């Protein structure tokens, strides 16, 4: 959840900088928290896994799992959220720069 | 059929014969109360080194045909007008004449073009008036139907589209690699003088050979043999029983590398440095890779997956890509990296890039792997600039299916995601793997006791003073291993290497 | 579809109609197109796809796109349909860079009426509609067909069941937790097909399809 809420604030950050080594710095910062945030959703999808096995024959370790699953889904989703919002965004700036009289010719 | 020398083409044979020859056999009072023409073009293709010339010419041998008549596709021009043509004429003279002198019962000559999509391009220079005149001649006004032409070609999708109508070349033939039996048939043809005239040895099991060859092309087999040969008597210098071993045929089997297999030595200098599990990840990598894989072999529908992996930079991120790869036992396994490309054309770059992705379409099973796209695709950000066909190169040629049941998979590697995404390329890719540098000290632990670095004393120390020092390590294994090789061959462990590992993080 | 067939197939006038079919990537166009094609029985069918366009050069393409728009001419009845247009021309959103000529050359073709009687139908097929608007290139079209994607339960249990890929257990189990997991649910049919395939071959029940249908929507 708090790499998550990283990615968000750097997607923020990106779409607002103006200098160019700050968003170079910017973009390998993201590289690193997308990163991060693959790793932590298979180690968690084969514990996760491992445990709702483990709990099979006891009503308690079942709701334990239970919950596991709901938190992760919960995470995931909000990871859906981020990812589209950006997209969403990215598209808006990409009209805003061309929708205009350009600089001249190449 | 297989009484000549030919292995592992049977419905071709049968093929041909029946549209070839079937109208040449039979007395001419028969054919003549049927009043049908003969066939009076020939179009086969495929690969290059599977025995086209040899089928070709044996064919005129079992007619009875006169020699045959030879000649390659980029000979043909000159440089003088209408010097470059004439000699595409000058090839049916003969046939004219004795056509007109004798009439009906002349003998079948035979001519051989070879490379035919060289020169004979859809038209609409020297190649429109070519290509004119081989279609003025090869049907015209005047009737001539005592002759065979011959094509061989790679690739058919050029060819003129009025050559290839019914009345110059009608029968279209493929030839495809050989297969297992194919290979043992090749085998036993080939070692026929050896066999009868008694220098084999009988501990030789030749269908072991045969199993033990993949995607060999039918003609290097031909070189394995020799080569074998040739080992042995060399190795000889005695008279007492000059016999071939398994010895000798396992030692030019392992000597000689097919065309369409696998390059083994460039994922092997990929991987010099040597894989150590330093933590806990790469154990979780390759399992991923290794299932993908098998995804890949026992599937039906899912012809074909592509998969991502991407990190920051240094991270050592190719290395895993070719691990998994070596790790298979695919047999057809090429690499793609900047070092071949650099120096070349851009013409020459894509076309690089066409050839190698068309080869793949022809084996069975296939790995295919792609060492850096930013560097390939001319990326530099001020501005930014870089080469877009390319680009779209790589776009169209990572959605194409297998023409067929064979089989691909597609592996490719990047340091900058952010850019892949800003370019809007994502849409291709299904999976993806993270690969993220060392935020720890036991991980460093473990890369010096690998590497040796130094004796337990100096270990201690400078684990403790890094612990005390830097609290937030976070760097990649390429400067760890120099630096630690840095150190090493310096003086003082703690003058330079915690010094450096400081700076660099 | 069916209409503009018969249309095509016998009018006096109207000798060249042009369609045009927009939606979401993945949302599975072109297989609609092909089934259009398919039950029409016109003498002349013929595609051209970005597939064929590989690794020419630009005058290249013109050259055989100029040679099969000639060639349907000689023919009674005809019909073309061409793939991803805004691919062909190779647009790409940076700068933005786009090709011109290809794209001058097509806005000239798609308008260009057969000679003596010759009937003519096109279809083409885009992902990007936005863009089009952009270009100022959409006068060519007569009309436009939308395709958007599946947004229900149900049509997914009917997508299962025509994959027979679930069980009586199984569709219940899934059908239920997606309900209560995604309020919300889009998505393409390929992506889909994908999903239920690789589904299929590893631990088969309920889990794992329902998480990857999370993480497709
Ligand atoms: N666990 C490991 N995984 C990968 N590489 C490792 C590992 N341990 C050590 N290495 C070293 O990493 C190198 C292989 O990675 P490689 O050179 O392909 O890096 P890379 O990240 O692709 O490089 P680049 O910075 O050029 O993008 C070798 O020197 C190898 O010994
Ligand atoms: N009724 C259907 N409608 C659409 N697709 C279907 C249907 N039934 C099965 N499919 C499968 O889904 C695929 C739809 O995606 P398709 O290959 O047409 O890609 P697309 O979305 O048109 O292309 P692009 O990726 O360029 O946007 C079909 O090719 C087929 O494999
Ligand atoms: N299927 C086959 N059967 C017999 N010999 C073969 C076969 N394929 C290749 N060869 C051998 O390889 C050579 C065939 O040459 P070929 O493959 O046609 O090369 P090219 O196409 O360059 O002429 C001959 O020595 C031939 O005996």
């Amino acid at each position: 959840d708090h790499t998550i809420n990283q990615v968000d604030s750097l997607h923020k950050r990106l779409l607002t900088e103006v200098n160019e080594e700050q968003a170079s710095h910017l973009r390998h910062s993201l590289d690193n928290f997308v990163a991060q945030a693959t790793d932590l959703q298979f180690k968690l999808k084969n514990e996760i896994k491992s445990a709702q096995r483990d709990g099979i024959h006891d009503t308690n370790k079942q709701a334990q799992a239970e919950n596991s699953r709901q938190r992760f889904l919960k995470l995931i989703q909000d990871y859906r959220i981020v990812d589209s919002n950006y997209k969403e965004e990215n598209k808006e700036q990409a009209k805003r720069q061309y929708m205009i009289i350009q600089p001249e010719a190449t | 059929f297989e009484d000549l020398g030919v292995g592992g083409l049977d419905k071709e044979f049968t093929k041909i014969f029946r549209r070839a020859f079937a109208s040449r056999i039979f007395p001419p009072s028969v054919i003549e109360k049927l009043g049908i023409s003969h066939v009076k073009g020939l179009l086969l293709y495929g690969p290059p080194g599977t025995g086209k010339t040899l089928i070709a010419r044996k064919i005129g041998t079992m007619l009875n045909a006169k020699e045959p008549k030879i000649v390659n596709g980029p000979e043909i021009l000159s440089k003088y007008v209408g010097s470059s043509e004439e000699n595409i004429r000058n090839l049916f003279k003969d046939a004219e004449a004795e056509y007109r002198a004798k009439g009906e019962e002349s003998s079948l000559h035979i001519i051989i073009f070879d490379e035919l999509d060289s020169v004979f391009k859809q038209r609409g220079g020297v190649g429109d008036n070519v290509v004119n005149q081989l279609l003025a001649k090869m049907d015209g006004v005047d009737q001539l139907n005592n002759i065979l032409v011959i094509g061989m070609t790679n690739r058919k999708d050029l060819i003129d589209s009025a050559l290839l109508r019914p009345g110059r070349f009608e029968v279209q033939v493929e030839i495809h690699l050989p297969d297992e039996k194919g290979r043992l048939q090749i085998f036993d043809i080939q070692t026929k003088k050896m066999r009868e005239n008694n220098m084999m040895s009988d501990d030789v099991n030749l269908a072991e050979l045969a199993a033990l060859t993949k995607n060999f092309s039918g003609a290097e087999i031909e070189g394995l043999v020799k080569s074998a040969s040739s080992f042995a008597i060399n190795k000889t210098v005695d008279i007492a029983k000059l016999k071939v071993t398994r010895e000798d045929f396992l030692n030019a089997l392992n000597d000689v590398t097919p065309a369409f297999g696998i390059s083994e030595e460039d994922l092997k200098t990929c991987v010099e440095g040597g894989m150590m599990l330093y933590s806990e990840r790469v154990n979780s990598i390759l399992k991923n890779g290794a299932r993908y894989v098998r995804q890949v072999r026992e599937s039906d529908k899912s012809r074909l997956v592509s998969l991502l992996i991407h990190g920051p930079a240094g991270s050592g991120k190719t290395a895993l890509a070719a691990e998994i790869a070596l790790k298979s036992g695919f047999p057809f396994i090429r690499l793609i990296s900047p070092n071949e490309l650099s120096g070349m054309s851009e013409s020459a770059k894509i076309a690089y890039i066409d050839n190698t992705f068309r080869d793949a379409y022809k084996s069975p099973l296939n790995i295919l792997v792609i060492d850096s796209l930013e560097t390939l695709v001319d990326w530099v950000p001020i501005g930014p600039r870089f080469s877009n066909n390319i680009l779209q190169m790589l776009k169209v040629a990572l959605k194409r299916k297998p023409p067929q049941d064979r089989r691909l998979l597609i592996m490719t590697t990047t340091s900058a995601y952010s850019v892949l995404q800003q370019m809007d390329i994502l849409s291709c890719f299904d999976n993806e793997i993270a690969v993220p540098n060392m935020t720890n000290l036991d991980e460093l632990n473990n890369v010096m006791i690998e590497s040796n670095f130094l004796d337990d004393a100096g270990r201690v120390k400078v684990i403790n003073e890094l612990s005390r020092s830097c609290p937030n390590f976070n760097v990649g294994i390429k400067k760890t291993l120099t630096n630690i090789e840095t150190a090493r061959h310096d003086e003082d462990p703690v003058n330079e290497l915690v010094e450096l590992m400081t700076q660099s993080a």
